This record gives structure tokens, C-alpha cells and sequence, in this order.
């Protein structure tokens, strides 16, 4: 595993995938036309990770902008950075899903599918090593929820020996889109549990609850709680675009991270919370950082770290501060909480230190987790789910689409399942 | 008392006599044999030298199988070893094929659950597509 | 006459082995390239026809930039192309894809260029294997190397050097797995195995060379100097300076329990200690003290097999004698009632040689101990804890079955490691 | 029984042989060129029985010089006497034995035993008359104890009818740290009592014990030892040698020394001890002469004569005296102690006295004793033996090269029977 | 015509050989390579050849080439004819069975059809002088041999031999007393007579005597061969007693088995000692009773005696001689058997003792040698019995023997009859029938 291939779905993933792609490019130092600009040798470290060498001096992203709507197909380019991308990735779609999944999955997605299936083989062909490809896509609407899931399938079918990596930002009724959103969640997070081989679950209500609580924003916008969710895609995907040595492989750090297939969904956590476009800031140090792992606060996932067991747990430190302190003070966060952490799973926190760190912060700390606690997240959704169902209502939006009763009994079952699976191996201990 | 004098012999050079001081005290009746024939000891040495080269001889059986022993001990070190190193092969190539079946099966399996989902994407529009 | 090859597997045995390598040169004067005008060290290094020293080993990992970091680093040229051997995509820190996936595609090419240099010996010993016990080409490709030169070499000697984990320093949650696995494939093949804990050292670098955050430089610039003991005797020629291969039957009494403990003082820093220029008696007292030993565990509290000592440069036999004296009288060193033997000395003419840009210092008088103790199954112990800790609930197992690994062969690779522990608890016994 | 042809075997027998000819060439009057320079004209016709004449006014010396190691073959060349012996008796093999008895009886001495048996072929074909042949080889490593028993069982098998003699310089734990030496010893023994007419047994725990006390050094290598042994063996070298009627005859030695086929090993005896550097200059007396030869100080075998009974005692006088008082001393040292020289064997001490004498110092005396005290040494090697053998250590050096565990049980066996020979003839008595 | 044939076999055979025939040039005048200076009994040991020289009738035998080699390159290798001297490679190595059996098979024929061509120059042949050693392995190996086939070869015909007695104070191997019961028991009935001399005897008047303290087999043989050169007084000049071989048996030998004279020989003189008179009878015929200048170590005071020949060189009148056994019979401790008298067949020879110009002994007017068959000589086969029965009772170097062919029960034939010889020179001791 060497190369990625980016894809974005939706609205919101061809929001937060531009606003990823907006930090990333100033994070290693590149302009948009394509050009690097950056300051020392240490940014353009194997760049040909998330950024093609083009035709000259010019490195374009490695990036498949997926949309039914033209609406977000004519937003970004206008917008910053978004002139960097190739022409012929912009994969448009006239018609739209309009926030149901069956459609997305099935009815409009079917005619973009091959389309989209067919721009990657000559961009993951054209790579002379390959990692797999990541995903950002939304599972409240239609595209990214719907069409983001087939093409998870249809390209998981085609490169069976590659790792599935997602930005499953899931829907919230607290900044919801949608009253379908539980089903379009309920049905791509069995899609999900399936065909990924690693999930960062982005949950909206956690997003807001740190806009309106935290940064006490009154109203918060999809800007703001999108800031915060590129703020923590720079953080996790450094390993994979720095010479850190700790899980900077797309299958390294699965193997690092998912002890059961299906568990394979983590829970982000970010350090310090930053007000979008602002902040002067105070600035925390090496211990002011590192316990911001159990403060539910900082969760980018809206479910209590201690409420669960922590599985496996992924520590990165960007900026310049002394990583013999940084350790230290991450060890008396396991010798005072030991509780948190699985017996069973010997040394399962692991940390790592950089030089880059993200935005206007000078300081940074990103918790990669594998909680059992993100069965909360699941079973709010499946309670959203078995309400609407129980009702058997606004079933004939899908029904009608071609879709089947029993798909929804399934996609629900499988879910509940996977709680139990992490409630499993929550109550489990290592006997003696 | 008496020195008898006998005179034995006289000659030219040299002369001899014999003396008797005392009288002889007495005077009595003492006062499958064929030895040695020549037969009878190159019979002797025949038979010696019968049992002296079958001693050195006897000594060479001793010391000849003993050392066409040191001989299969030898091939035995070599053959111990190629029935070691066949078994190596034959383990590791089972192994190597072994594993092999077993991760090109569970590839077909994955490209089952992720096949049947066509079928069910064939389903999906056979139970829509309507003009009614 | 007497040739040895120096194979390097992985990240740990390439960068051990370029850092011992700079420790070889030095010990007889080798420029960059093969520069030494006006022996013995033929045994470890070839030559030329235009009249250069060539080296007799081959450096393999199938990830690329670690071995281009030596090919265009410093050391650069007195090697030719052949020899350094490397794949696209690494192991993943995962034994079955190092033995059976990845390993696979290159395991022909490595025993195709391992006659290109054996067939240039005009009488070889044997080999000396470089590797990490945690890593997943370390584990995996070792271990399947080792494998395939007992059928293409045969009976012929085979002395690894494994890198014991620790997790402290940068590793994988599968470390223990990865271990257990490889020694298991690996005792049937390999004659002799000498372990370095890096925990161990770290310790020593942290302790007596007072280096509070040690990068793999600092680390490998002392496993290079316990490895240049070990070998040296092969090296150089002495007045009685004994070859390994005499000695290491002094070591191996039975083919399973070939595992010695490697000690080495004095450990000082470039920094102070001019002065007290460091005793005879001293040095030899302090292969018994549990701190200045590669692997971690009381040999206070275990019985004693065998003990070679290896002594190098400003070193007096009446010294050495007395030496030994005091520890038989002031210290209770329980030896087992089978061997009686003692101690194997072997004293070298060549001085401690130490790296000019490094670390620690150069002295008159250096020692190192081999011996057999039944304290190195402590070790084992702690391995198989870990193995049975996460193999009780299956984690990861998935990554190692996925590969095309049965699940029978972890049962039967701890049934190995539950049969060696027995089999180092049944020769301490002592007969009626 | 004319001429002898002397074999060399291994590092000690090569590097005792080589100083046995330095000595005795120097005894008689040859130069290192080949050519005689010495006074007299008395000492030239005897030496035709250990030298070869040569095409011209030079002597070639009948010596076959074997070992497995190249090492011992450019050693003695370069230094004294070492380009008088011919080019093609020089036959040595490349890849050694390794101080293992399985390796040099078996594995690497079958491929050298039949090339060595055409050298002793040719120089006996080239003998008038042979009386027999002598071996100089150590029983503690592989290429002495190993091929050198493997030789003499060939040799006995090809000329039946000629006396075996031996120069068995057996091992010791006080003066080698070597693990295996006891099973490398036994092996050999049962060989030796087996195949040799005559062996001379050199302890080298004596020539130790022959250190400082009153020896004179506390520092000693080897050829200090050695020093002592080809005075031992010059020693001997003066009844088949020397124009003086004794035991002048390699079968006339046997039959006035052996009494039973398997108690064949004398017990050596050397006075005056002197140091390879001090020098006793004028002094040493007669009676004095007499008094030394008979006590364990003066034995070079460690076994106390008075610990058992002289079965047959050969002494010899260098020393141009009155044989008088030489004698005069002999059946008075015996009449004061009459317990230690079996009844049953009438006038069992004889003496020769020779008129050269040394050089050195006038002085001389040299004693041959089969004495039932031998068993002392053996006992220990067995001793030695069973402590490695009791729990099978050590073993699979030996099983490895093919030998097999009964092989061993029948060489210990062999040697115990041998121990309660000689206890036999110790408590016999000339009663009934 | 009379003739004798000296048979010379092993070291000491050999090494005595070139010391008798030393003391048979010197009295005659025949210098090394045969011619004389010019009575007509001198032919009796000498033949006379083709060119004129006088070839001794001689045969010296040895397994080992060295020592016949000593004779060749000496200064008498012109004075025996050329082949006459027969010669092996390898020695019997102090090995009876080796020198009986094996090493002396290869070279037996090869003597008696050599001894064959030097007996048919002989117009009577009267019969045959062994010497030999009891200690060797040949000479007492092969002699035993050649005297066997000497009695299928030639028959009935006389052979005497000169037996050379063991002594540990010289040169000596442990299994001499072995190697001497085993020839005399094979050699007893092929031997009409045999003279033993003890080295120990010799050696324990040299010191004593001629005043050397450690001397030399030259020394020894230098006496051994004036005692011969007595016991051949009428063989190699025409006396009047012990004029033929046969004349030897009938005087002595009164039984087959009991064949063991003793040899005694007076003056012993040296020349460093100044000039002393020079002692004639009754000083040197109480000499020959002296235990001392014997030639055995007996002591005939308490053996029973059977018959005496005192043999006398030089000038020497009957009527002294008579008059100085008068002097020795007057209280005396000497006794004869019962059947046996006090008979002494006493001779005189007027030829003078001659001696060896470059030689220790010294020239004397008169020499007497005593040959006297006495009960004593029995305690040096007694001597010689119990060394054997001590060394045989554990089987001591009996599997050199057997080695060599020779059967264990051949060793106990042996002893047999050395226990039959002795109860055989006892029971003489008894009052009468
Ligand atoms: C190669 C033969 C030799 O003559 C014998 C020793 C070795 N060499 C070189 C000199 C030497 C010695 N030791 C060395 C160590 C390193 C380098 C060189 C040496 C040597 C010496 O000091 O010369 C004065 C010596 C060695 C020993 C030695 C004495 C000695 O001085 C002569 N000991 C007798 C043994 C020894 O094994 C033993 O059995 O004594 C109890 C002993 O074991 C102990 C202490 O228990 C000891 C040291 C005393 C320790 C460990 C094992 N070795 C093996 C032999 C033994 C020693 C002498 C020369
Ligand atoms: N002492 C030392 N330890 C090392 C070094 N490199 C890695 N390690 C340790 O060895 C283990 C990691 O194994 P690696 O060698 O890095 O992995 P690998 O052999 O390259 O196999 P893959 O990367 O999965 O293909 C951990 O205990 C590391 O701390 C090194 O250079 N020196
Ligand atoms: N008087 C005398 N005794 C001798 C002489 N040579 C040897 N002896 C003694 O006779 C015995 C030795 O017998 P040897 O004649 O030397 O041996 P050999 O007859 O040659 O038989 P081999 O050498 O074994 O073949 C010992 O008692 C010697 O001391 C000699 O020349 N004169
Ligand atoms: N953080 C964030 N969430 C969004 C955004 N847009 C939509 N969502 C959430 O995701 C769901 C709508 O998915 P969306 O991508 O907009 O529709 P699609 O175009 O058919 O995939 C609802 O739950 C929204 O709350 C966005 O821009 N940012
Ligand atoms: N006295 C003496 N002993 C030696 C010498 N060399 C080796 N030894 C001893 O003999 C044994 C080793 O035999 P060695 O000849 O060196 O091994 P080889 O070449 O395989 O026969 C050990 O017990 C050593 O102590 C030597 O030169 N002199
Ligand atoms: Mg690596
Ligand atoms: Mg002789």
C-alpha cells in the first residue's frame, strides 16, 4: 500500500473533501494552480500520495469529485483553490437524488456509476503503487449516502486488495436535511459495516454540539461545523502524508486499529477547538492537550469515551514540542484510567509526533479511537430508524424507487448486531 | 689310604691319566619313541603356522567389518539427512498451495456477497419501471 | 578461507546491519568505497578484480526506502547492485503477508542471487541472519528465507540476530503475534539465535549513556557493538582469540536450546569519565549485574548452562583470572551439576573501535558474555502472555487468516512456544 | 626392524611433532637445510631409522604431517624446522574438524583418510625394513582424537604385522576450556586400546601441575609445556635412535613392556624438570637422579606411582657416568620399596645407559612405566565423561555427524573394563 | 678326517663366535685372511682352499643382518669364506615362538643345506659346536629348531652345545626365563651335551679380577673364549683326552637327560696390578673348587658328585699335578654318587695359554680348566623354574607367544619337563638301587 485515490460525494462531501483539500494544499504548501511554494524540502514528503505529478512543475490532486446535482459542480472552482483540480474528474450529473437513498443507490446512480468506474482506472492505473482509495460523503442525503455506497461496492468488487477508507459524515436531527435521514443512514451504514475497511464517523450532532456549546456559536452554519471536520481530516491523515514511521499506511494502521472486521468504525477526537476563520488563541501545552482524550467535549463522534472501552487508539502530535514529555504525559493517561482501555489488547495506544502542524494552530492533538462507546451513535440512529418503521412511513419514497420491505429489516438487523458486538467486547475481560 | 693311577692316553701334544682315590660304593642293574622323524615336525610347524596366519587373519575380520560399519554410519549421516530435506520440500510446497487455495477461495466467496448485490441491482428495477 | 553471509531482513536488519557495517570498516580501516592500502577479515568481506573490498551479504525488504536510504547515504558504492533486494508494497507489519503474500513474489529472487555469492566462497560456514521479531518482513519473510536455504543449503550453519520488541520504542499492536509465529517456523532451522530486547538497550542508552529520547542511530550503535563482539573471532586472529562456531558448541547443548544471553561492558558516554580508566575486575562483575544485559529478565534466578566471555583489546590473562575468582567466591552463580566446565574466555588483540560522530567512548578494556541461561524463557514468557492475552479473543487473527493462514497454525506455533518453555524448565532439574 | 615413519595429527600433535624434530635433529647434527654438521661420527649410523637419506648430503626426515586446518600447515615452515620435512608429505585439508571427534573420524576425515594412506604408503614401500609407526595427536579435538584413530585403524588394517606407537597427549579441564573434550577423549581410548601395540600416555593436567611451585612459571602458552614433552618424547628418543642395546627395537620395547594386549599405556616420567628459560646449569647428582623419576612430581602423567603397582618399568640414563652407581641405585630404590613392583614379573625395572649425553645441562634421565596407577586418568576422563553423558548433553554434535548414542555406552563401557584390568592385576598377588 | 663344525647362532653366538676364533688365529699363526706362518690337529677347525688360505669350518646365523654385518666389515671378513655367514631382515625380537615358529621357518632350509656343503668336506665328520643364548629370541628359538632338523639331517651324530645363562646385571628382557625352559625342554634329547655359562658367574669375576668395573660383551667374550679354547685343548691339538666329541659323553654324561657339566677356569690375571710370581699348582688346583672362579653359580658342597676332567695349558709335569690333588683330597667337602668313583680323567696339553695381544687378560706359563657334572648345577634351573612359575601364573606375556602359533599347553610341556629334570638330578642323591 502506497498511492491514494480520493473521492468525493454529495454536497457535503464535495463541501468537506474541497474545505480537506482547501488545509491540505496550505499544509505542504501548494498554490492553486497546482505549483508548490512551501518553505523547507519536509512537505513535499512522497507527495505523490494525495497529489498527482502533473505534466511540468505542477502537482494536481488525485481527486474524483462525484455529484447527481450540478449545483456543487459549479460552487467550489468559483470559490478557493477549487481551479486545481483536473477537468475531466468533475463527474457531473444533471438529473439528482434528491436526499433518498434507493434513488442514489439504485435508480440515478445506476447511469454515473460506470461513468465514475471508469475515471479512477485511468487514475489508479496511471499510479505506480497503490494504497486504495478514501472516501467523503454524507449519510443523511442521496448522493453521498446512496451512490457514495455503490461505488464503495462496485470498486471494492473491481480492487478486492486494497483498504475502503471513509469520512462517513452521518446525519443529526439537530442540523438534519431530512426527515428519510435515519433510513439513508441506516442503509449505508450496512453498506458500510461490509464493503470499508476503515470509517471515521463524523457525527453531525457532536459538530453542532461543539459549535453551539463549546465555541457557543447561537446559529450554528454547515461552514462552521465543517471547519472543525477538515481541522480533524488534516490531523488523521498526517501519518499518511509524513515520514512518521507509526501507522503511515493506509493498511498499517487497519492493522493497527480494526481487531475484529466489522469494528471497524472510529471515533475522531480533535485538540484545541478552533472558531472558524478566527482565533488568536492561548495556546495548550503537552499535559493541557493529551487528557482531552476522555473529555466527551472534544469527541468528534457524540458519544462519552468513558462510557466505553477504548480498542485501539491511534495519538498525533503536530508541532514542535518535546516528544519525551509528550509521551510521558500520554502514559499517566492510561495509568490513571486504565478502565478505559482493554487488558486483552497489550500496548493498544499508540502515539505519534510531527512537524507540521494544522491551520492558524500551532499545537495540535488527534485521537484516532476504536470505542465501543460508538454503539451510542448506532443505536440513536437505529432508534431514529425504528421509529419512522414502526410507522412503516415515507417507506413508499423507497418502495416505489423498486426497493423491498426486508432490505430495511436487514440493513437494521445488521446494524443491532453490531452493537452487541461492541457491547461484546465491552463487557469482555482478559479472565485471570 | 691309596692314589690308584690308570694312565690313560700319550700323544705329541699333550698327555692324559686317570685317578681313583676311593672305590665306586656301588655297583647294579642301572648302575612309542620312533624320535625325531621329520614328518611329525614339518607337521608341527604346518599346524603352528595354521594358527598364527589365522590370528592376524581372524584380526582382519574384526577390523573389516567394523570398518564397512564406519561405512554405513557414514552413508547413514548423508541419508537421515536427504529424508529430512524431502520432507522440508514436501511440507513447504503443501503449505505454499495450502494457503494459496485457502485465500483464492475466500476471494471468490467475497466476489459472491459482493455479485448476489447485482442480482439484487437487476431485482431492484424489474420490481419498478412503470408507465401504469 | 572460512567465509560467513551476512543476510538483512527488514527495516530492523537493514538499518542494524548498515550501522554495524560502519562499525566493521572501522575495526580495520575501510574507506567509503573499499579504500584500505598498507588478511583475516576476508571471512566477512570479498574482493574485486580491479582491487576492492566487496561485501559477502545481501540486504532484502520488500519496502523500498529503507534500503535506498544506504544506497545513496554515506556508506555508498563499496557494495555492487545485486545485492540489495527490494519489493514495491512492505508486509504490513503482518507475518502471513511477509511469509505467504508478499514475501512469495520475491523468495526466488533472493535464493537465485543467494549462490551469486555463495558460489564465490570457497568454503562457507554458514549464514548470519539479520531481523526483527515484530515486524512483518522480519517475521515473515525471515522465517520463510529460513525455511528455503535449510532445503537449498541444507545442514549448514544459520546464526540469527532477533530483535526482541518492546513498547516503548515505535511498534505494532501485532508485535507478539509476529514473534511468536516466526520463532516457531524458525527452530527446527537456525543453529543458533542471539536476542536483543530493545527495551534492554534503550534502557542502557537511557541509563549509562544518559541519552533520554534515543533514536535507532543511538540504539543500533550499540546492538553494532555487541555484534562486532560476537563476530570479531572470525574477523581478526589473535593469540587465542576462539571462533564462534568452536564456542558455540560451548553454548548449544541441545538443538532447541540455542538461545544465549549477550551482555556487554563498559557502556560510557563520549561525555566526562577521562579519568578512572576502568579496572580489569570491574568489567567482569558487571556481565552478571541484570542492567548491562540485551535481554530483559534475572539470571540471579535461573541456572547457568554455559558462559563464554569475550574480551577485547588492553586485557591480561592474571587479571582475567582473578577476575573470574572473585565471582565464583562473592557471588552465588548457580551453574547446573551436568557441565562443570565454568566459563570459555577468549581475550582479542584488536581495540574497542567506537564511531568518531557518535556516541559513546573510546576505551582501553571492553568485555562481552554470552552464556546459557535458563533466565532467557522469562522472555518467552512474557511473548506468550501477550499472544494468549489477544489470541483468547481472536484479535487481528483476521489479518493473518485473510492472508491464506489457517488458524491452527497460531495454536500450533503457541504449542511450540508451550513445549520450549517446558523444555528450558526441564534442563535446570539436576539428575539424583 | 630397522626404520620408523612418524605421523603428525592435528594442532597439538603438528605442533609437538614439529618440536620433537627440532629437538632430535639437533640431538644428532642436522642444520635446517637437511645437511649434518655434528662432531662425532657414533650418532650418524642410527640415523636411518627416524630420517630418510636423501639425494645428496642431506636427510630428509620420515614424517607424514596431517591436519584438517590450513592453519598448522603454514606455521612451522616459517619458523625453525619446518622446509626439511619433503613438500609432499605435507598433505592437509581445508575445512576443519572443529574440535569434534564424529567430524575428524568420520565426515571431514574420510575425504583426507585414503589421500594420507597413499604419503605412508610410498615412504614405507621406500623402507627396507619398517618396524612400525608413530603418531603424535591430542585426544581433546576433533583432527588428533578424530582422524588420527581413524588412520591407525586403517594403518592396522593394510600392515598387520607392524607395532602401532603412540604419543596420546590426552586432555585436561585445567588447561582447556573446550565443553566436549571428555566424549572427543573416550572416543579415541576405546580406538586406542583397541588398535595401538604401544601408547605413550601425556597427560596434560601434569605438564600443568608443572607450572610455578617448583617449575618455575605462573605464566605459561603451550610450547613451554611443549617444551616438556619433547624432552619426554627425545627422551624416549634414545634406545631405537642410539647405537645402545636395550629396548633398540619398537617389538623388543612391547614384549618388555606389555604383559597384557589392553595395558599398553606407560605412564611417562622425566628428571631433571627444567624451565624453558632458567637454566640449573652445573648441578644434579646421581642418587639425586635416581629419587626424582619415581615420585608424581616428576610424572607426565597425573596419576601418583605409588597409588598403584609397576607392572614394567623401562628407565634410561643420559649421562655419561659410571653405570655402577646408576644401577647400584636402581636395585636399592626398589628393595626400600618393594610394594609398588609386581612379585609376580621377576626383574620388571630395567635400565639403559647411553654416552652422549644432552646439551643443555650433562644430566639426564628418562622413565617408561606401566604402572596399574594409569587408571587414575582414565577414571577422571570418565568421570568427566558421565557428568555430560548421565543427561545426553552435548550429544547432537555427535548425532548429527551420523554417530549414533550406543556408540558412545560401548567407548565408556570399553574404558571402565580397561579401569578394573588394571585394579585386576593391582590386587594380584603371586600367593596361588 | 675328525673334523667340527662351530654352529653360531643369535647375538651372543655370534659376538662369542668372533671372540673364539680370535683365540684359534693367535695360537696357531694363521693371520686374518687365512695363511700360516709354517701341529697336524689344527684341521680339525680349519680348512685348507684353492689359493692357500685356512677357511675356519665355521657357520654363524643370525635373523638380524647388524651384527654378522660387524664380522664382514672386521678385520676377519677375508678370514671366513665369503657366504658362510647367514642372515635375516627382522629379528625374533627376544621372541622364542618368533625364532622357532615364524621368522626362523623362512631361513631353516636355507642353513642345513648350507651346513650340508661345509660337512661334505669332511672325511669323518665327528659332529657339531652350538653356541647360543638362553635370553634371545634367536638362539634360543631358532637353535632349538636347528638342532632338531640336525638330528634328522645327520642322525646319530654328537652335537655339543655352549648355552649362554640369563643374568639381569646385563643387557636382559623380562621374558629371557620364558624363552630359556622353552628351548631346553624342544633341545634336551637332540643335545649330547651342553656347557652353560652364567653371565652373572663372568661378570662377578671381571671386577673381582681382571679390575673392571663396568665391562663390555668384548671383555666378557674375552673370558668365555678361554674356557672353549680349554674345552677344545685336544680337539684343536692332538691330546690325549677329549680327542673327538664323543669323548665328552662317555668321561661325563651318564644319563641322556642329565648333560650339564660345569665349567671352572684358573688364573684369572690381569695386567695393571704390577708383576706378581707366577703360582703354579696346589695355588690353582684348589682354585677350580673355589665357588668363585666358576663359570656357574653353584656351590657343589652339598651336590653329590659323578665324574671330573681337569684340563690343563702349559707347561705342566704329572707328578706335581698328582702331587697337588694330594694337597686338595686331604679334608675336603666333596663327595661322589655311590655308582659313580672318584675317577678324574685328568689331561695335560704343553701348548701355552695364549692370550689377546690388544686384549685386558694377561699372558701366564700355565692355565687349568675344570669340567665337573655335579648335583648343584640343578639350583640354576631351580632359579630359572620359579621365574617362569611366577610369571605363568598370571600368563605374562604368553599372548606374544601364542601370537607367533605357539599352543598354551606347550609352555606346561615345558615346565614338565624342567619338573622331571629336576626330581632327575635329585633322586641321583639317594643310597643306591
Ligand atoms: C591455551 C593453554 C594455556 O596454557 C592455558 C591457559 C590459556 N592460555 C593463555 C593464558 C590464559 C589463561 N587464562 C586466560 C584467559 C584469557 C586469555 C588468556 C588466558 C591461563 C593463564 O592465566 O596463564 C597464567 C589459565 C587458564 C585457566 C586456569 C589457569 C590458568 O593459569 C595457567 N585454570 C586452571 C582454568 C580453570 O578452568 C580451572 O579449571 O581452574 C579452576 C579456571 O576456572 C576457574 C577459575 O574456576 C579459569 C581461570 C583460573 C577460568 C575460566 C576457564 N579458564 C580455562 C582454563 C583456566 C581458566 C592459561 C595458555
Ligand atoms: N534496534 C532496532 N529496532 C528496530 C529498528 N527498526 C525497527 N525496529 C524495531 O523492530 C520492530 C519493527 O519491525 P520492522 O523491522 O520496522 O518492520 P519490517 O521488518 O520492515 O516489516 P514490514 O515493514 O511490515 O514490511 C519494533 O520493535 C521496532 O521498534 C532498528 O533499526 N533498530
Ligand atoms: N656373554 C655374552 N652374552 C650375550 C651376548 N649377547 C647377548 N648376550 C646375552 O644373551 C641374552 C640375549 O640374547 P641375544 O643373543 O642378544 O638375542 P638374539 O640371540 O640375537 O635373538 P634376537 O635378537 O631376539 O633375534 C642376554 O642374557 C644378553 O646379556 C654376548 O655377546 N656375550
Ligand atoms: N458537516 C456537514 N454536514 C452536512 C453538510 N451538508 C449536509 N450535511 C448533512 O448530511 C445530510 C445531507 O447529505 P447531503 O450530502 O447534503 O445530500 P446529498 O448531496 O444527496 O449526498 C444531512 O444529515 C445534513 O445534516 C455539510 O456541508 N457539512
Ligand atoms: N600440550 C599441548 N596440548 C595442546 C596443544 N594444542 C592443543 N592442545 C590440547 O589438545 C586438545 C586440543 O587438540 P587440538 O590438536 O588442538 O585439536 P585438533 O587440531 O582438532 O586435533 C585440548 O585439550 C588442548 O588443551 C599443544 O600445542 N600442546
Ligand atoms: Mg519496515
Ligand atoms: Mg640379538
Amino acid at each position: 500500500m502506497r498511492e491514494i485515490v480520493h473521492i468525493q460525494a454529495g454536497q457535503c462531501g464535495n463541501q468537506i473533501g474541497a474545505k480537506f483539500w482547501e488545509v491540505i494544499s496550505d499544509e505542504h504548501g501548494i498554490d492553486p494552480t497546482g505549483s508548490y511554494h512551501g518553505d523547507s524540502d519536509l512537505q513535499l514528503e512522497r507527495i505523490n500520495v494525495y497529489y498527482n505529478e502533473a505534466t511540468g512543475n505542477k502537482y494536481v490532486p488525485r481527486a474524483i469529485l462525484v455529484d447527481l446535482e450540478p449545483g456543487t459542480m459549479d460552487s467550489v472552482r468559483s470559490g478557493p483553490f477549487g481551479q486545481i483540480f483536473r477537468p475531466d474528474n468533475f463527474v457531473f450529473g444533471q438529473s439528482g437524488a434528491g436526499n433518498n437513498w434507493a434513488k442514489g443507490h439504485y435508480t440515478e446512480g445506476a447511469e454515473l456509476v460506470d461513468s465514475v468506474l471508469d475515471v479512477v482506472r485511468k487514475e489508479s492505473e496511471s499510479c505506480d503503487c497503490l494504497q486504495g482509495f478514501q472516501l467523503t460523503h454524507s449519510l443523511g442525503g442521496g448522493t453521498g449516502s446512496g451512490m457514495g455506497t455503490l461505488l464503495i461496492s462496485k470498486i471494492r468488487e473491481e480492487y478486492p486488495d486494497r483498504i475502503m477508507n471513509t469520512f462517513s459524515v452521518m446525519p443529526s436531527p439537530k442540523v438534519s436535511d431530512t426527515v428519510v435521514e435515519p433510513y439513508n443512514a441506516t442503509l449505508s451504514v450496512h453498506q458500510l459495516v461490509e464493503n470499508t475497511d476503515e470509517t471515521y464517523s463524523i457525527d453531525n450532532e457532536a459538530l453542532y454540539d461543539i459549535c453551539f456549546r463549546t465555541l457557543k456559536l447561537t446559529t450554528p452554519t454547515y461552514g462552521d461545523l465543517n471547519h472543525l471536520v477538515s481541522a480533524t481530516m488534516s490531523g488523521v491523515t498526517t501519518c499518511l502524508r509524513f515520514p512518521g514511521q507509526l501507522n503511515a499506511d493506509l493498511r498499517k494502521l487497519a492493522v493497527n486499529m480494526v481487531p475484529f472486521p466489522r469494528l471497524h468504525f472510529f471515533m475522531p477526537g480533535f485538540a484545541p477547538l478552533t472558531s472558524r476563520g478566527s482565533q488568536q488563541y492561548r495556546a495548550l501545552t503537552v499535559p493541557e492537550l493529551t487528557q482531552q482524550m476522555f473529555d466527551s467535549k472534544n469527541m468528534m463522534a457524540a458519544c462519552d469515551p468513558r462510557h466505553g472501552r477504548y480498542l485501539t487508539v491511534a495519538t498525533i502530535f503536530r508541532g514542535r514540542m518535546s516528544m519525551k514529555e509528550v509521551d510521558e504525559q500520554m502514559l499517566n493517561i492510561q495509568n490513571k484510567n486504565s478502565s478505559y482501555f482493554v487488558e486483552w489488547i497489550p500496548n493498544n495506544v499508540k502515539t505519534a509526533v510531527c512537524d507540521i502542524p494544522p491551520r492558524g494552530l500551532k499545537m495540535s492533538s488527534t485521537f484516532i479511537g476504536n470505542s465501543t462507546a460508538i454503539q451510542e451513535l448506532f443505536k440513536r440512529i437505529s432508534e431514529q430508524f425504528t421509529a419512522m418503521f414502526r410507522r412503516k412511513a415515507f417507506l413508499h419514497w423507497y418502495t416505489g424507487e423498486g426497493m423491498d420491505e426486508m432490505e430495511f429489516t436487514e440493513a437494521e438487523s445488521n446494524m443491532n448486531d453490531l452493537v452487541s458486538e461492541y457491547q461484546q467486547y465491552q463487557d469482555a475481560t482478559a479472565d485471570e | 689310604a691309596d692314589m690308584e693311577v690308570i694312565e690313560l692316553n700319550k700323544a705329541t701334544s699333550g698327555q692324559s691319566w686317570e685317578v681313583i682315590l676311593k672305590p665306586p660304593s656301588f655297583d647294579g642293574v642301572p648302575e612309542r619313541r620312533r624320535d625325531p622323524s621329520l614328518e611329525e615336525i614339518q607337521k608341527k610347524l604346518e599346524a603352528a603356522e595354521e594358527r598364527r596366519k589365522y590370528q592376524e587373519a581372524e584380526l582382519l575380520k574384526h577390523l573389516a567389518e567394523k570398518r564397512e560399519h564406519e561405512r554405513e554410519v557414514i552413508q547413514k549421516a548423508i541419508e537421515e539427512n536427504n529424508n529430512f530435506i524431502k520432507m522440508a520440500k514436501e511440507k513447504l510446497a503443501q503449505k505454499m498451495e495450502s494457503n494459496k487455495e485457502n485465500r483464492e477461495a475466500h476471494l471468490a466467496a467475497m466476489l459472491e456477497r459482493l455479485q448476489e448485490k447485482d442480482k439484487h441491482a437487476e431485482e431492484v428495477r424489474k420490481n419498478k419501471e412503470l408507465k401504469e | 578461507m572460512r567465509e560467513c553471509i551476512s543476510i538483512h531482513v527488514g527495516q530492523a536488519g537493514v538499518q542494524i546491519g548498515n550501522a554495524c557495517w560502519e562499525l566493521y570498516c572501522l575495526e580495520h580501516g575501510i574507506q567509503p568505497d573499499g579504500q584500505m592500502p598498507s588478511d583475516s577479515f576476508n571471512t566477512f568481506f570479498s574482493e574485486t578484480g580491479a582491487g576492492k573490498h566487496v561485501p559477502r551479504a545481501v540486504f532484502v525488504d520488500l519496502e523500498p526506502t529503507v534500503i535506498d536510504e544506504v544506497r545513496t547515504g554515506t556508506y555508498r558504492q563499496l557494495f555492487h547492485p545485486e545485492q540489495l533486494i527490494t519489493g514495491k508494497e512492505d508486509a504490513a507489519n503482518n507475518y502471513a503477508r511477509g511469509h505467504y503474500t508478499i514475501g512469495k513474489e520475491i523468495i526466488d529472487l533472493v535464493l537465485d542471487r543467494i549462490r551469486k555469492l555463495a558460489d564465490q566462497c570457497t568454503g562457507l560456514q554458514g549464514f548470519l541472519v539479520f531481523h526483527s521479531f515484530g515486524g512483518g518482513t522480519g517475521s515473515g519473510f525471515t522465517s520463510l528465507l529460513m525455511e528455503r536455504l535449510s532445503v537449498d543449503y541444507g545442514k549448514k550453519s544459520k546464526l540469527e540476530f532477533s530483535i526482541y520488541p518492546a513498547p516503548q520504542v515505535s511498534t505494532a499492536v501485532v508485535e507478539p503475534y509476529n514473534s511468536i509465529l516466526t520463532t516457531h517456523t524458525t527452530l527446527e532451522h537456525s543453529d543458533c539465535a542471539f536476542m536483543v530486547d530493545n527495551e534492554a538497550i534503550y534502557d542502557i542508552c537511557r541509563r549509562n549513556l544518559d541519552i533520554e529520547r534515543p533514536t535507532y542511530t543511538n540504539l543500533n550503535r550499540l546492538i553494532s557493538q555487541i555484534v562486532s563482539s560476537i563476530t570479531a573471532s572470525l574477523r581478526f586472529d589473535g593469540a587465542l582469540n576462539v571462533d564462534l562456531t568452536e564456542f558455540q558448541t560451548n553454548l548449544v547443548p541441545y538443538p532447541r536450546i540455542h538461545f544465549p544471553l549477550a551482555t556487554y561492558a563498559p557502556v560510557i558516554s563520549a561525555e566526562k569519565a577521562y579519568h578512572e580508566q576502568l579496572s580489569v575486575a570491574e568489567i567482569t562483575n558487571a556481565c552478571f549485574e541484570p542492567a548491562n544485559q540485551m535481554v530483559k529478565c534475572d539470571p540471579r534466578h535461573g541456572k547457568y548452562m554455559a558462559c563464554c566471555l569475550l574480551y577485547r583489546g588492553d586485557v591480561v590473562p592474571k587479571d582475567v583470572n582473578a577476575a573470574i575468582a572473585t565471582i565464583k567466591t562473592k557471588r552465588s552463580i548457580q551453574f547446573v551439576d551436568w557441565c562443570p566446565t565454568g566459563f570459555k574466555v577468549g581475550i582479542n588483540y584488536q581495540p574497542p573501535t567506537v564511531v568518531p560522530g557518535g556516541d559513546l567512548a573510546k576505551v582501553q578494556r571492553a568485555v562481552c558474555m554470552l552464556s546459557n541461561t535458563t533466565a532467557i524463557a522469562e522472555a518467552w514468557a512474557r511473548l506468550d502472555h501477550k499472544f494468549d492475552l489477544m489470541y483468547a479473543k481472536r484479535a487481528f487473527v483476521h489479518w493473518y487468516v485473510g492472508e491464506g493462514m489457517e488458524e491452527g497454525e497460531f495454536s500450533e506455533a503457541r504449542e511450540d512456544m508451550a513445549a520450549l518453555e517446558k523444555d528450558y524448565e526441564e534442563v535446570g532439574v539436576d539428575s539424583v
